[PDB]
């Protein structure tokens, strides 16, 4: 729609028809994923630094949709697509199979049971 | 010795507009110097995280006038999981320490403990102290090897 | 529930029909204002913490639309409306008649001649 | 609604040593409470109201009453300006009543007996200035706060 961004849920942040919401409730990774799902979305995925540039400015730490396969240490998004080196820099801390977004397209591995704020996203269709 | 970073956060004045300064040493050798006024890999790793931390500390101090000194001490890891000590001094009055290894705290007295408890409620702040170490541990180790 | 956010300039961030853009070029306060004006906008104004909640997460320092009248020490937005302590906490540094936004609804006074990144905003109509 | 400040001046006793109380409301919300025993508007109003209560105490001390619990009640009513003006209502011991309107610096008494006291009170230039001046000093911050309420 010319000059407009959406459709998005009410009060969500919109950029290039991607919808974001920054939730201040502290939840486990699993509870955060369930919250996003209940609102027809998923946890934050970084698909493009260029297209999601403003997210470089988001401070603090928030659950995002990045999960580990401990068997060989690889990481992928909830949707099954692989983590790409040009999407974000992952700072690995020996214990933890989930990751928080931490500004500047960096993520930090974190125990999935930890309580964090979280970011949901609906990708533009 | 260890890698040591000394941070100062203060109110700028007409006589000196500096509000933060960061000086990282290994023994006597100064290896990184930052401030709002005006070794390559480790300098690169540390720079933005320290600037970001100083900005957070400024906001914390604003909600606490007060002068703040912070000392970070990072020993070479060896085979151990990388750890550091963060020492805080608010206006030469309140003193407390954070240990990243087990995310534990120690205050000099109960008055310091009150402020410490307020500060550590800030989950972002505590993450920044821990995360800086894991982000730059390898490059700090590498340099300390040199 | 799902609606559209705008109208906004292309690629700008939209929330409640307010339009934001984050500019990474370093400019004086005056040059930053001129850049926003040339794009039919003004520098960032904080009118409501509640309605602009996500801006608490914006890291670093950015020129915003808050200016001093040294004669009486008062601060106003570009549009002439007064600064409200319920909008924003202003940390005053003796010299400086402009202010940078510094996350968490805090601003710091700075010399207007300083180079900073800046944030433009078009308020919803 | 408006911003309303209710001031009470009374004699202290062993049971209650309070001689003044000030309660400022916006609708039902209590915004400021002062006695001898919202941050920016509370800050603006506090000393001027305390200073006014001291002056009112002196005025009460010099007033000739005739009724069958002496007490002065003063109500200030400030609407959002959207030139800033207020109404000051005075009630001396439920016996004498008069009102000052800052907008045009005008007065109204409920009756001639109230008018006599009113005329004596308004001869005090300092007193009248305090009523007008308080409004100008805090008008902007009162407006700003009333905007929050919306």
């Amino acid at each position: 729609m010319e000059g407009y961004c959406g459709p998005c849920p009410n009060n969500w942040i919109c950029h290039r028809n991607n919808c974001y919401q920054f939730f201040n409730e502290e939840k486990t990774w699993n509870q955060s994923q369930a919250s996003c799902l209940s609102q027809n979305s998923s946890l934050l995925k970084i698909y493009s630094k260029e297209e999601q540039d403003f997210l470089k400015l988001v401070k603090s730490y928030h659950w995002m949709g990045l999960v580990q396969i401990p068997a060989n240490g690889s990481w992928q998004w909830e949707d099954g697509s692989s983590l790409s080196y040009n999407q974000l820099t992952l700072v690995e801390i020996p214990k933890g199979s989930c990751a928080v977004y931490g500004s500047s397209f960096k993520a930090y591995t974190e125990d999935c049971a930890n309580l964090n704020t979280y970011i949901c996203m609906k990708r533009a269709v | 010795h260890s890698l040591r970073c000394n941070l100062t956060i203060k109110d700028p004045t007409p006589a000196d507009p500096l509000w933060y300064e960061a000086k990282c040493f290994v023994g006597e050798i100064l290896i990184l110097h930052l401030s709002n006024i005006n070794a390559t890999e480790v300098k690169k790793c540390l720079t933005q995280p320290l600037k970001n931390l100083c900005q957070k500390l400024r906001n914390k101090v604003s909600n606490t006038y007060p002068h703040l000194q912070v000392t970070m001490i990072y020993p070479q890891s060896q085979g151990r999981t990388p750890s550091a000590t963060w020492e805080f001094n608010i206006s030469d009055s309140y003193f407390f320490t954070f240990y990243t290894e087990n995310m534990s705290w120690r205050s000099a007295n109960d008055e310091s403990g009150v402020i410490m408890n307020k500060w550590k409620d800030d989950g972002e702040f505590v993450k920044q102290l821990k995360f800086l170490i894991h982000e730059c541990s390898q490059k700090m180790d590498e340099f300390l090897k040199q």
